């Protein structure tokens, strides 16, 4: 009869690159299981992003600002892929203040003890001004999906500060998901495939996190099918 | 006339399901929808299209 799959050694082929393998999966089972799985990792994982940015020195997305190569609109850009995670508190502020010279990257933002960056490299700007200073409120929240900014304006009827900066937030941990199913040998009956999912995520999930999420919300949606109420 | 104000309004237009987007060699369209990301075909590496 049915055998049912069990995760087995969760490798890390990088700290963005996972591979994932369940071992014991009857013929037939391992397709279904690997389009169901990538389907709701693409689809419904929650996520850290930004939503709003407040520089100290501009006003509006457009206007430049002294002593950086990179103009606000690439401020946003950059901070739209900027990897974070957040554990206790849904929504955070992180505040970024840099003076001098030199390339602004993502470890320079003062870390929380909630909040963790695992892109520490990521590069933010470049200050070329010897006594400028750049000074960023960026609200980081979680969320699923991909809300572009220009919902929450309606839902306040735009947004009454000045200096806050709209992003289109993408709550999207994983970028890239492929499952290959493969014929497994193993002593357990004699039918069994391997399916192995390789991911590549932003590395603020863990990947056994992330399937399990995703096996949640599978069967929170298969419950409907199980039980019909009429 | 005394004086003459100018303002200059900045619209971030999307592209979505309509506009006419065009290739370099005659090869035209208009944005059919957009389907989610996990819709779109992917290859063995996984990479969507």
């Amino acid at each position: 009869e049915f055998l049912k799959p069990r995760l087995v050694d969760i490798e890390q082929v990088s700290s963005t690159h996972a591979k994932v393998t369940l071992e014991p999966l009857e013929r037939g089972f391992g397709h279904t299981l690997g389009n169901a799985l990538r389907r709701i990792l693409l689809s419904s994982m929650p996520g850290c992003a930004v939503t709003e940015v407040e520089i100290d020195g501009v006003l509006h997305e457009y206007s430049t600002k002294e002593g950086v190569q990179e103009d606000i609109l690439e401020i946003l850009l950059n901070l739209k892929g900027l990897a974070v995670r957040v554990q206790g508190k849904d929504e955070v502020i992180l505040t970024l203040n840099k003076s001098g010279i030199g390339p602004v990257t993502a470890a320079d933002i003062t870390h929380d003890g909630d909040v963790e960056i695992v892109k520490p490299q990521h590069v933010i700007c470049h200050l070329t001004d010897e006594n400028a200073s750049i000074s960023m409120r960026i609200k980081v929240q979680r969320g699923r999906g991909y809300v572009p900014a220009s919902t929450r304006i309606h839902s306040e009827e735009d947004e009454r500060p000045i200096g806050r900066l709209l992003v289109d937030a993408c709550y999207s941990p994983v970028e890239r998901i492929a499952y290959n199913v493969e014929a497994a040998r193993v002593e357990q009956r004699t039918d069994l495939d391997k399916l192995v999912i390789e991911m590549e995520t932003n590395g603020t999930i863990d990947p056994e996190e992330a399937i399990r999420r995703a096996a949640t919300i599978l069967a929170e949606q298969l419950e409907a099918f199980v039980d019909l109420r009429d | 006339v005394l004086k003459i104000v100018k303002v200059y309004l900045a619209v971030k237009r999307r592209i979505q399901p309509g506009d006419k987007m065009a290739g370099r060699h005659g090869n035209k369209g208009v944005i059919s929808k957009i389907n989610p990301i996990e819709d779109m075909p992917y290859d063995e590496n996984g990479t969507p299209v």
